[PDB]
């Protein structure tokens, strides 16, 4: 059902 | 001189912002995806993304020409639908969807950008991965 | 999104121009690799990162001998200038990035006061 192959990121 | 408009190899995001452009306008960076900042998306019948990249003088927020992502992932949205008909079909595109994940991780290189200036937001059209001609193109422009 | 990122954008810059002289963009190749750390050569000198323990991976494997491109914020520039590495790319699959990236350094630096 979901995709979004996802590559994503944050800091701190 | 700064008119860095369609000088090669590539150009500069903050160079298009510092410009102002009054229109739709087409640039080259050499640019590296950030994040993505969004699922992906089939709907419409075609590919979509929102990735967010950057060029080292500013960010922006990309959307993707279904054309490229058909071609990172091996398949067509329409394919993508057969691929279930037959599972050994659909165990092929599975692949070819990490396989696009991993493509846009280690994806650095020239872009072509269409800019909106008024809502806001470009859209990829092209990858141009960099060669020596491109090398070249900065050591004379670095008056060499 | 899910997301969160420096508000300036990642600086093309050499090892030797931090040790010289916040959230930056720089390359080279894989001298040591060992777990959340590595320690890089551009042309300029090395410089390690840390925290590719949070970072997202094409391969499961960093290895010496690859070349990569690290969007990392600075941590310590004395006496050789460590990283706090947000994302990474691996351009190992293109020898030109190796020779064009100390060009593209000075452009960059050309193009903006």
């Amino acid at each position: 059902d979901l995709f979004s192959v996802t590559f994503d990121l944050g800091f701190c | 001189i700064a008119m860095d408009l369609y000088s090669p190899p590539f150009v500069y995001l903050s160079v298009l912002m510092a410009s102002k452009p009054k229109e739709v306008t087409t640039v080259k960076v050499k640019a590296f995806i950030v994040t993505l900042t969004g699922n992906l998306s089939s709907s419409g019948g075609i590919w979509s993304i929102t990735a967010k990249v950057s060029d080292g003088t500013a960010y922006l927020d990309v959307d993707f020409v279904d054309e490229i992502l058909t071609s990172l992932i091996g398949f067509s949205v329409p394919e993508m639908k057969q691929s279930k008909k037959d599972p050994l079909q659909y165990q092929k595109f599975l692949e070819g969807l990490q396989k696009c994940q991993r493509d846009l991780i280690d994806l650095c290189c020239l872009m072509t950008i269409s800019f909106n200036p008024s809502l806001s937001k470009a859209m990829v059209l092209a990858l141009q991965d960099v060669n020596m001609e491109h090398l070249e193109n900065l050591k004379k422009r670095l008056n060499k | 999104a899910g997301v969160r990122l420096p508000r300036s954008p990642p600086l093309k810059v050499l090892a030797e121009q931090l040790r010289r002289d916040a959230a930056v963009w720089m390359q080279g190749r894989v001298v040591m690799a060992d777990r959340g750390e590595a320690r890089l050569r551009d042309p300029s000198g090395d410089f390690s990162v840390r925290g590719l323990e949070r970072v997202p991976r094409g391969r499961p494997c960093l290895v010496p001998g690859k070349y990569v491109m690290v969007m990392g914020v600075v941590q310590a520039c004395s006496p050789e200038p460590c990283l706090q590495a947000v994302k990474m790319t691996d351009l190992s699959d293109n020898p030109i990035h190796e020779s064009m990236w100390e060009l593209e350094v000075e452009d960059l630096h050309r193009n903006i006061p």
